[PDB]
């Protein structure tokens, strides 16, 4: 989706996929205030109280029925923490019975799609570039660095399959409203599969550093109906 | 005695002089991107409006 | 240095006796050091047309 | 008596004068860096820099080592604990050179555990053909069985006392490793595919390239272990400069047997 | 009401790197128009298969590697 | 002198090249933030060529040439001679080339940015980037000698510790009784040899493939380019874990010597500490999650890097025990020492959240793991680094460093590098790339509170250059007036003031109980130790 | 042969050590005339380098 | 065994016939070619395993 000023949390969740990601990130840093609470806690009270105690206990060294307790306690949060972690992994490679195949090649400056599933009744695949815009050509209210002009149409509701790969230099896939992200290495090729279930345009960003112009690709990608999509994919 | 005064008087006096010194290297800055002054904000967001891109949540992009 | 664990002969500055005062060549090797990538971010620029 | 130690060294450990060849092998290090890098890229024109890099280096080696021998065998602080600090120093070393082969042996197995795209589902691929391991290959592990033979036979022989076998049993050993040069020289001659061969003439000749690149110094260790023995410098009680061959063969039997394993008897 | 249509899990490649599911695909296709043919439409799951999940730039490859005869995979099955 | 072999002045020739490397490597850091202070290209023009040069020219100028050299070489070559019992290293003629191959390290790095070209490669120099087909110059080409020329000085000075420690202690010495900095060390100097020459085949095959064309990364070939993913990697996440394997045996030093009291379970110490340094070995591509790995080759990972985390813990909790108890001295190393103590952990949370494979999904390349990795870069090997230095100059220097002056230099770093760092956090949550010269308009938020940040640190570092002139100049009328603390430990609550006099240093280790500087020939007796 | 020969003069020779051996006058000074070339004309082509002239 | 491939070579540097057998894309890479000549391959290489004829056609 858009970024947001001044934010400090996700981008809209607009994926089961990603609406894992949020219910982990959450699950984890329950377990991440526990131990910054006992940390933050533990350090004031030996400063301030222990600033003053001119006598220093000099003979506890060893602490045998303390030495065992926090040797388990890393052993006890990791145990069921992993849990919630290795049920998002098992289940994120969903790629059983899928719907819709859409390509994103990246050329070390743009993408390139092409919707190559031959529902559309032409019989050729519809590809496209991805071109961000000049501040030249910069239509007045469009986003700097993250509005294309040749943007891209996915259905709603639907079990897609990108298939994410290049030609040249690796940066990888990245929309973060969906949690999608792979790494479009040169030789081979990734998948993922992401059911959007809403609405509306998401932006991303290509993380992984291509050249000089890096900053120079967004990944522009709106969600329409299925059949306002088709009318897309019937006239191109 | 007189001591921990002036540590806090460094400190104080630090955050001062940082600030102060970088307000020299911005008016001696290049010119700001055009899409930052207001108005450019203001219209990218019924934009966002006529396709409901944070439902929950804000797209203000409004940061002048 | 070898020998004469003085107070000052560990270092191989001449802080001491110096001709010149010490802040020129302290602030000097220094300073020195923080205006390298400032001639980085000059004949790479100038070359590259900017300015 | 108490006047003769108070004019003596009272602890084992040696204390070497402030030599300036630390500084001219950094020096070489640099023109070797900076010049291998500039002329393929042009600003010279000639490539012989290298050449200048390659010999400054070498020379600034055996001053280095001129200064050891005559701390070795001329002045002497190598005490028992000085004697297990080198041969220590050395062997945990051969363990960092022993790793660097786990940075050429694990390409093999990124090539060939699982088939690649670009090239064939086969390996070694299609237009690229392998040398069998009942071939001349097998006379180099052979060759080096040999050697794993002759080392200790003249290892020992050094210790037993007499000159007979000490000094001609480290002449056989010599030229036992330059004909293994020109064994591996047969294959940089006379075999198909080149180190631009893709993948497959990549790391063929990386694996068995960096163990050619060890018998020019190997051959070279042998060059001043028969001179210092005809010299009279090394002794039988006694041997840094000795003892450190040995661990560079009697490890080479061990990296050789793993490299035959995967290069040539699973690499067809 | 659902129109669309393409290529299920394919169990044997159940990866991310979906690679050699491009590769072989276009293999077992162009293994079935010399070998055994009886008909198209047993032999179309692998011409369907291989317009989906690869790039166009590979197809435009992979046909000039077989034209030169320079195709580095076992493109004659006869 | 220059070529003088001993010991004790090649450490002070690393100290010496680490803060100029230093006031080199943050001035790029200050372009770098200057540049990421507002959207649209400021101080430079329009290049976003020269970004991806700076920022590899920092970002290795900070790793190879400021915290490798002082944690490893201005401080092991002097402290590990001095506390053990020797009198120099064990190897001390190669001690030399050691340092003076850095400087050549250095012109092998600073003419890498002044040719016509500049290596826009990243840190990670990744080959389809830096192939010769993308980078053409003879920039990157000086690029990977420079990281060369440091992997070898770093691995011949770690051979010169596992030699030193294993053979020439004194009488008493046991293998079981070292002081906790040279088990640092020793401990790292088992991952220094055992992780170099893996990143030594992996730097030289990309030389091949960039001027002797043999494709072991090249795709036009079969030569991958996620070879280099974990065989550079496979190097990488040891290193990061030598940068603070000594930053956790200084802090074990300061931490219960400024509170009088031995420290908790130093036998429980010796043993988690080598646990951190062989369980980094199998844990190496948590920073490729992404890149295309098996649902278990990621499910292995994402178990076994939270398991460093297991005795990462147990020498954190010691060392909130070992200050339970005792008296608490907040000079200024007891002040740097527990801040490390909530920068670092903090800077540990993030890294199990960055830990799992579920999760770095949304997290890789952003600036969440800027935020992450910096919370133990320049705050637990800064912070432990400033921690060595002020518990070590005027024992070694011989002149003490103006007290009063070094305390608001901790809370200039303090505070303003947090400033920095912290917001890094929501940038990167919402997904700001890496290495971008620009970016998209809702990112100008954060990044004008990080880049009046960087002022804030960077006029510490000049405040601490002062401190480092008040201490050669004046430096002997400190401690004759109350500018600063002469005492590292005030005597107990009945021990009579003059009777301190006579039994002045109760250390726990030799560094103390030498002069101050220490003498030329500081060990020509065989000590002994109980 | 020449073991106790050289250690007569190797110890107490009052020398450096690289200075040490008889036959090393010869060893210094055409190995002082490589050593002052080796190390500027790397770097003499540097500011030839900048320029883009190549050879 | 040695003198049935030294006379193996013989053949190949005589006479291809017609000509290369049209060697595949991983073979052969020229990208950056070498420095201390024109297009040498290594530092010695004979011609009866290392052709190279370009084939543009
Ligand atoms: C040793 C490691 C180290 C240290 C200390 C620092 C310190 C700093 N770094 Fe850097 N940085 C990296 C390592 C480090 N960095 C790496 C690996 C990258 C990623 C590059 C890549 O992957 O693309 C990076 C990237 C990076 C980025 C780009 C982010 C991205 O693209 O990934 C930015 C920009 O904000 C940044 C800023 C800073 C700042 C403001 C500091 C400030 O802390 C500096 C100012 C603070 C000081 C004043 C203290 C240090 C000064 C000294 C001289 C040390 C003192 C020691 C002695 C004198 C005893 N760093
Ligand atoms: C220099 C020091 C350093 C240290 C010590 C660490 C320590 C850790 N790091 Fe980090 N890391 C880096 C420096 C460091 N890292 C760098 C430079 C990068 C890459 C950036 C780049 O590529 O440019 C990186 C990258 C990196 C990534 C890659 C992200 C990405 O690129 O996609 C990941 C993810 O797994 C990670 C995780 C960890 C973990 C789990 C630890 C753990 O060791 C830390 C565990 C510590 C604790 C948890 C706190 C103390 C313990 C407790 C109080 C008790 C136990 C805790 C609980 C039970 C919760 N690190
Ligand atoms: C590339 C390298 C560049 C390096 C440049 C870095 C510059 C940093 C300089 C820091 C410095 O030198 O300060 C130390 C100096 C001596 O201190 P001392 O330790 O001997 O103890 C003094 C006594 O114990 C208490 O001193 P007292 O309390 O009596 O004086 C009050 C003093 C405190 O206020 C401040 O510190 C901030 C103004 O105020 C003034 O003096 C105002 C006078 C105009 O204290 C001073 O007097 C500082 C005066 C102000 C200097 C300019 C400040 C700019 C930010
Ligand atoms: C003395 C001169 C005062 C100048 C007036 C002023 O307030 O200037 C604001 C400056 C500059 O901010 P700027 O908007 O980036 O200006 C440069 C714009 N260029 C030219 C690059 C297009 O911005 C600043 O100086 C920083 C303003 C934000 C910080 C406010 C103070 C925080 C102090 C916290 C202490 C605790
Ligand atoms: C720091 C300074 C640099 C240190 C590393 C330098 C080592 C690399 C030098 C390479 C020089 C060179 O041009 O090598 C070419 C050789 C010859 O290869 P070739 O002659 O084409 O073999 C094919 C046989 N035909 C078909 C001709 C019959 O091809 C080879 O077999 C190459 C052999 C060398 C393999 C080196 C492996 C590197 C691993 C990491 C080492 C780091 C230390
Ligand atoms: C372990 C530590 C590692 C670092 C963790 C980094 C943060 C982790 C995520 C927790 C963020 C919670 C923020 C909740 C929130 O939405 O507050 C924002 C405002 O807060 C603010 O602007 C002030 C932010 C204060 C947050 C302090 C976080 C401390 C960590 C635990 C809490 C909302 O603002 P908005 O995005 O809706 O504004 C839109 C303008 N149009
Ligand atoms: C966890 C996070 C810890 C964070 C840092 C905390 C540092 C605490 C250090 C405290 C001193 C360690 C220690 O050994 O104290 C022992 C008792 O404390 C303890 O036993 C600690 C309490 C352990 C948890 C409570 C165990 C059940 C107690 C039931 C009470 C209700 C004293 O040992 P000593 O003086 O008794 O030994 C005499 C034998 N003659
Ligand atoms: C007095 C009038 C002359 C200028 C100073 C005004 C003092 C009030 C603060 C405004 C000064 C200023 O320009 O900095 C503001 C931000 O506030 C700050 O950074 C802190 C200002 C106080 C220190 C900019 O904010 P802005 O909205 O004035 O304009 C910004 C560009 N558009
Ligand atoms: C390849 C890169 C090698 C890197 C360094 C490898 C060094 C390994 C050996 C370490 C030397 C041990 C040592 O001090 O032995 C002394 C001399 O050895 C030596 O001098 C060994 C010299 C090795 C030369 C080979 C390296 C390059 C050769 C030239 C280019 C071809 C003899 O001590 P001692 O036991 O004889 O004392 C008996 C007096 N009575
Ligand atoms: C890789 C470099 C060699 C690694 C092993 C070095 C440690 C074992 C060999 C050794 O002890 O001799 C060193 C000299 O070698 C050297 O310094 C020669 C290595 C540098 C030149 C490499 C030339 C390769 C051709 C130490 O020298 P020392 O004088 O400190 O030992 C004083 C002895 N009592
Ligand atoms: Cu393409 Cu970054
Ligand atoms: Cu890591």
């Amino acid at each position: 989706d858009v970024p947001t000023p001044y934010a400090c949390y996700f981008q809209d969740s607009a994926t089961p996929n990603q609406e894992g990601i949020l219910e982990l990130h959450d699950n984890i840093m329950f377990y991440l205030l526990v131990i910054l609470g006992l940390v933050s806690w533990m350090l004031y009270t030996i400063v301030m109280t222990y600033s003053k105690n001119p006598i220093a206990y000099k003979y506890i060294k060893h602490g045998q029925t303390i030495e065992v307790i926090w040797t388990i306690f890393p052993a006890v949060i990791l145990l069921i923490i992993a849990f919630p972690s290795f049920i998002l992994l098992y289940l994120c490679d969903e790629v059983i019975s899928p719907a819709m195949t859409i390509k994103a090649i990246g050329y070390q400056w743009y993408w390139k799609y092409e919707y190559s599933d031959f529902i559309n009744d032409s019989g050729e695949t519809v590809e496209f570039e991805s071109y961000v815009i000049p501040d030249e050509l910069l239509e007045e209210g469009q986003l700097r660095l993250l509005d294309t002009d040749t943007s891209m149409v996915v259905p709603v509701d639907t079990h897609i399959r990108f298939v994410v790969t290049a030609a040249d230099v690796i940066h990888d896939f990245a929309i973060p409203s969906l949690g999608i992200k792979v790494d479009a290495t040169p030789g081979r090729l990734n998948q993922v599969s992401a059911l959007i279930q809403r609405e509306g345009v998401f932006y991303g960003a290509c993380s992984e550093l291509c050249g000089t112009g890096h900053a120079n690709m967004p990944i522009k990608i709106e969600a329409v109906s299925l059949p306002k999509f088709l009318e897309w994919l019937n006239e191109q | 005695k007189g001591d921990s005064s002036f540590i806090a008087k460094g400190v104080a006096a630090g955050l001062l002089f940082s600030v102060g010194l970088f307000a020299v290297v911005r008016m001696a800055g290049g010119q700001d991107a055009k899409t930052m002054n207001k108005e450019w904000q203001l219209k990218s967001d019924e934009y966002l409006k006529s396709k409901n891109a944070n439902p929950w949540g804000g797209y203000s992009q409004v940061q002048s | 240095v070898h020998f004469k664990d003085g107070v000052y002969e560990n270092i191989p500055f001449k802080v001491k006796g110096r001709k010149t005062p010490y802040a020129l060549s302290h602030f000097g090797f220094f300073a020195i050091g923080f205006a390298v990538p400032f001639v980085a971010c000059y004949v790479q620029l100038k070359k590259s047309g900017a300015f | 008596t108490h006047l003769e130690r108070s004019r003596h060294q009272q602890h084992p450990f040696h204390m070497v004068m402030p030599s300036p060849w630390p500084i001219v092998v950094s020096f070489a290090l640099l023109s070797l860096a900076l010049s291998t890098a500039l002329t393929m890229h042009g600003y010279i024109g000639n490539m012989n820099m290298v050449y200048l890099a390659l010999f400054v280096l070498l020379t600034s080696s055996i001053l280095w080592f001129r200064d050891i021998v005559a701390e070795a065998t001329y002045l002497g602080d190598h005490t028992m604990a000085v004697r297990k600090g080198i041969n220590l120093g050395f062997l945990m070393f051969v363990l960092s050179e022993v790793l660097i082969f786990a940075g050429l042996f694990w390409a093999y197995f990124h090539s060939a555990m699982s088939p690649d795209v670009t090239l064939g589902a086969c390996w070694p691929p299609v237009g690229i053909e392998a040398v069998q391991p009942t071939e001349l290959p097998l006379l180099n592990t052979i060759i080096l069985l040999s050697s794993g033979a002759t080392v200790t036979y003249s290892h020992h022989a050094l210790i037993a006392g007499n000159r007979n076998k000490a000094l001609s049993g480290l002449l056989i050993t010599f030229w036992l490793i330059v004909i293994f040069v020109t064994c591996q020289y047969i294959e940089y001659t006379n075999a198909a595919f080149t180190i631009s061969d893709g993948v497959y003439g990549s790391v063929f000749y990386a694996g068995t390239g960096l163990h050619f690149l060890h018998m020019v110094m190997l051959a070279a260790m042998l060059g001043v272990n028969y001179w210092r023995m005809r010299n009279y410098h090394l002794t039988a009680g006694h041997h840094v400069g000795y003892e450190t061959t040995i661990i560079y063969t009697h490890v080479l039997d061990v990296i050789w047997l793993f490299l035959y394993v995967v290069f040539y008897w699973w690499g067809v | 009401n659902s129109p669309l249509h393409t290529v299920g899990f394919d169990a044997r490649f159940p990866q991310q790197n979906q690679t050699k599911h491009c590769w072989q695909s276009y293999v077992d296709y162009h293994k079935c128009v010399n070998m055994k043919g009886e008909d198209f439409a047993p032999c179309k799951v692998f011409w369907k298969t291989y317009n989906a999940l690869c790039p166009l730039d590979w197809i435009e490859k992979w046909d000039d590697q077989r034209e030169k005869g320079i195709f580095a995979g076992d493109i004659n099955s006869d | 002198w220059l070529y003088s072999t001993n010991a004790k002045d090649i450490a002070v020739l690393y100290f010496m090249l680490a803060i100029f490397s230093g006031m080199a490597g943050t001035a790029m850091s200050l372009i770098i933030r200057l540049e990421l202070a507002a959207p649209g290209s400021q101080y430079l023009h329009g290049n976003s060529q020269l970004f991806n040069v700076l920022v590899v020219g920092h970002a290795v100028l900070m790793i190879f040439f400021l915290v490798m050299p002082a944690l490893i070489g201005g401080f092991g070559n002097y402290l590990l001679p001095l506390m053990i019992g020797a009198t120099d290293t064990a190897f001390p003629r190669i001690n030399n080339i050691a340092f003076w191959v850095l400087p050549m390290g250095l012109v092998c790095l600073v003419t890498s940015t002044l040719v016509e070209s500049g290596a826009g490669t990243g840190w990670t120099v990744y080959p389809p980037l830096s192939s010769i087909q993308a980078h053409s110059g003879p920039s990157v080409d000086l690029a990977i000698f420079a990281l060369h020329l440091t992997s070898i000085s770093s691995l011949l000075g770690a051979i010169n510790f596992i030699v030193t420690t294993l053979n020439m202690r004194t009488n008493g010495m046991t293998m079981h009784k070292l002081p906790l900095f040279v088990w640092s060390i020793f401990i790292t100097a088992f991952l220094l040899l055992l992780s170099l020459p893996v990143l030594s085949a992996g730097i030289t095959m990309l030389l091949l493939d960039r001027n002797f064309n043999t494709s072991f990364f090249e795709v036009s070939g079969g030569g991958d380019p996620i070879l280099y993913e974990h065989l550079f990697w496979f190097f990488g996440h040891p290193e990061v874990y030598i940068l603070i394997i000594p930053g956790f045996g200084i802090i074990s030093h300061v931490v219960s010597t400024y509170s009088k009291k031995p420290v908790f379970g130093e036998i429980s110490m010796v043993y988690a500490m080598a646990s951190i340094g062989l369980l980094g070995f199998l844990v190496w591509s948590h920073h490729m999650y992404i890149v295309g790995l098996d649902a278990d080759t990621r499910a292995y990972f994402t178990s076994a890097t939270m398991i460093i985390a297991i005795p990462t813990g147990i020498k954190i909790f010691s060392w909130l025990a070992t200050i339970h108890g005792g008296s608490i001295r907040l000079a200024t190393p007891m002040l740097y020492a527990i801040a490390f103590l909530f920068l670092f952990t903090m800077g540990g949370l993030t890294g199990v959240a960055l830990a799992n494979a579920s999760l770095d999904v949304a997290f890789h390349d952003t600036y969440y793991v800027v935020g992450h990795f910096h919370y133990v870069l320049s705050m637990g090997a800064i912070f432990s680094l400033f921690a060595g230095y002020y518990y070590w100059s005027p024992q070694i220097l011989g002149l003490n460093y103006n007290e009063k002056l070094a305390q608001i230099q901790f809370w200039l770093i303090f505070i303003g590098a947090n400033v920095i760092f912290f917001p890094m956090h929501f940038l990167g949550i919402n997904g700001m790339p890496r290495r971008i010269p620009d970016y998209p308009d809702a990112f100008a938020g954060w990044n004008y509170v990080a880049s009046i940040g960087s002022f804030i640190a960077t006029l510490s570092l000049f405040l601490f250059i002062y401190i480092l002139y008040d201490q050669l100049v004046n430096g002997l009328n400190n401690k004759v007036n109350n500018k600063s603390v002469i005492y590292n430990k005030a005597p107990d609550f009945v021990e009579s003031n003059t009777i301190f006099n006579l039994n002045t240093v109760k250390s726990s280790s030799i560094e103390f109980l030498l002069t101050s500087p220490p003498a030329v020939h500081s060990f020509n007796t065989p000590a002994v130790q109980s | 042969n020449k073991v106790i020969q050289l250690q007569k003069i190797f110890q107490s020779s009052t020398k450096p050590l690289w200075w040490r051996h008889p036959r090393s006058a010869l060893y210094l000074y055409p190995f002082y005339a490589i050593f002052a070339v080796a190390v500027v004309t790397p770097l003499l082509y540097i500011p030839n380098a900048i320029r883009g002239i190549k050879a | 065994v040695e003198k049935e491939h030294a006379e193996h070579r013989e053949h190949l540097k005589h006479v291809p016939d017609s000509e290369w057998p049209r060697d595949y894309e991983f073979m052969n890479i020229r990208s950056k070619p070498f420095f201390w000549g024109d297009g040498d391959k290594t530092l010695f290489w004979n011609p009866v395993v290392n052709r190279h004829i370009e084939h543009d056609d």
